[PDB]
């Protein structure tokens, strides 16, 4: 995250601007109605 | 002669089901259980040592202990037996430390003996400090492990029919018709049904055949496959619907074929259906239709063709959603041609990041050559997570009228859209766009509206035009 003393072309008032970037969140392969299992029991869909 | 002869057979098949795959799925979040317990102990620890800093320098130290001692709480419960439902219960004790306030004490309960596998009792033993030496340690090591419950893992029989043939003909005699319907039914292990129905008759249209065949196992899935066929002179059906369970993918397949035989109206249909689903869900759908109208008394005539195509990806990653349909149609009606058709799109694409939507639209219709040009009723529609925009219905409305003066008529907008950003903010509508006509001159519009926002810089415009017979009016407005 960037911070910076700008002046903006459409206002005349000089403002600090904190920019935190782009930001791509991974979200991992799972499961669905196979056997699923969340940390607690695991639970066989295709079994029952 | 009516028969509805049925051999009974009472017997039936009991299929052995197992329940252990339940029974040790709930166990497995009991040993999750487990060890969370010592993570509650682990709570406990970040107390018990504490605790103990606050029991040595008042108990161990100063003389607050050792004065009037009882003796400890220790209560039996001796085993008892049940013959009716044959329930053994083992003696049972309970020891609470007599020093402090019923504070608890090492418990420890092991199973009973029971008939059959209905309850679990819960043997366990957990361990507790005893206030009566000032040494309090819970072991954290030792948790708390319940038996898993036992409740029929391998007892139950599905009952499933062992039945015999289901016999029912019916047939008659006379001299002008001749019905002879049979229906017969297979149970003794899987489902067969087969019905057949012999019409004979002087009269073409009382004579006609119905036969249909269905099937259905049990061993292999349930794999279904029913097709039926009419043999009539007038309605000639062709229906097939067969589902198939392969134990591991699921099929349908629907080919309904039918077609009239009306000499006035000859209209034919067609139904697919494939639901296939073997990795991704995915639907097949196209639906067609045909007729055809004629009506020579009333010198009318229909002709034309509606169809649609449905289009759905079930995929894991997006979700595609396809639709179009056409509702085409032509017909003379009283020497006067009959148009009119329909066009349909609707796209839109979702996704976890961005989503889209446009609705295509086409609904040019005329009624004998007169109030038509219904063009362009789409719209569009985008939102992501940096952008945003949207131009909605612009259409087109340009008619004739053929009585009178060859009257123009019609009054549309132009687009108007809408663009969303940080920093940028845009409103650019134009609108009013009419279509002057006879009688003095109908009147033309127009209004524009730029409107333009980057937090403080701001340009609006604003622009109107008004036309009316032998006159006109403009105004515009302009902040900067």
């Amino acid at each position: 995250v960037l911070t910076k003393y700008s002046q903006p072309e459409d206002s005349l008032i000089p403002f600090f601007e904190i920019t935190v970037p782009e930001s791509q969140l991974t979200v991992s392969q799972f499961t669905l109605p196979k056997s699923v299992s969340d940390g607690i029991a695991a639970l066989d869909l295709n079994a029952v | 002669s009516v028969k509805a002869q049925y051999k009974k057979n009472k017997h039936r098949h009991s299929i052995t089901n197992p329940l252990a795959v339940l029974c040790e799925f709930i166990s497995q979040s009991i040993k999750s259980f487990d060890r969370h317990f010592e993570k509650n102990r682990n709570n406990a620890l970040d107390f018990v040592t504490k605790s103990y800093n606050e029991t040595k320098i008042k108990f161990d130290k100063y003389k607050a202990e050792k004065s009037h001692d009882e003796l400890p709480r220790t209560f039996q419960i001796p085993g008892y037996t049940v013959p009716v439902v044959n329930v053994e219960v083992s003696p049972f004790t309970i020891e609470m430390s007599a020093f402090g306030y019923v504070f608890p004490k090492a418990v420890s309960m092991p199973s009973f003996s029971i008939l059959g596998s209905d309850v679990r009792v819960p043997s366990y033993t957990l361990i507790l400090p005893s206030l009566e030496l000032p040494v309090l340690h819970v072991p954290r090591n030792l948790k708390l492990s319940l038996p898993d419950f036992k409740e029929l893992c391998t007892i139950s029989h599905i009952f499933i029919p062992a039945m015999g043939n289901i016999t029912y003909d019916f047939s008659f005699k006379s001299s002008v018709i001749t019905l002879n319907t049979n229906a017969e039914l297979f149970n003794q292990s899987d489902i067969v049904a087969h019905l057949l129905s012999s019409s004979s008759s002087v009269i073409d249209a009382l004579q006609y055949k119905l036969e249909g065949t269905t099937r259905l196992t049990r061993k292999r899935g349930l794999k279904l496959a029913t097709a039926l066929s009419l043999s009539n002179k007038f309605v000639e059906g062709s229906h097939n619907s067969t589902v198939s369970l392969t134990t591991k993918n699921m099929e349908v397949s629907v080919a309904t074929t039918t077609k009239a035989q009306i000499p006035i109206l000859r209209m034919n249909f067609k139904q697919e259906l494939n639901g296939n689903t073997k990795s991704k869900p995915t639907v097949s759908s196209s639906m067609e239709f045909k007729y055809d109208f004629n009506s020579s008394m009333l010198y009318s005539t229909a002709k034309g063709a509606v169809d649609h195509k449905l289009s759905l990806e079930s995929l894991t990653s997006y979700f595609s959603i396809e639709s179009s349909t056409k509702g085409d149609v032509k017909g003379s009606v009283l020497s006067r041609e009959y148009s009119g058709t329909i066009a349909s799109e609707a796209n839109t694409y979702l996704n976890s990041k961005s989503t889209r939507s446009s609705v295509k639209l086409q609904g040019t219709s005329k009624i004998d050559d007169i109030w038509n040009l219904e063009v362009k009723e789409n719209f569009a529609g985008e939102a992501t997570l940096q952008r945003i925009y949207s131009l909605w219905e612009h259409s087109t409305k340009n008619h004739l009228q053929l009585e009178g003066l060859f009257f123009t008529n019609g009054e549309h907008t132009s687009k108007a859209t809408l663009e969303l950003s940080p920093w940028q903010m845009s409103a650019l509508v134009q609108v009013h766009a009419s279509q002057p006509s006879s009688f003095h001159d109908f009147p033309d519009l127009g209004q524009e509206v730029a409107l333009n926002a980057n937090t403080k810089n701001q340009k609006i415009r604003w622009k109107n035009e008004v036309r009316i017979h032998s006159g006109s009016f403009q105004s515009q407005v302009e902040l900067s």
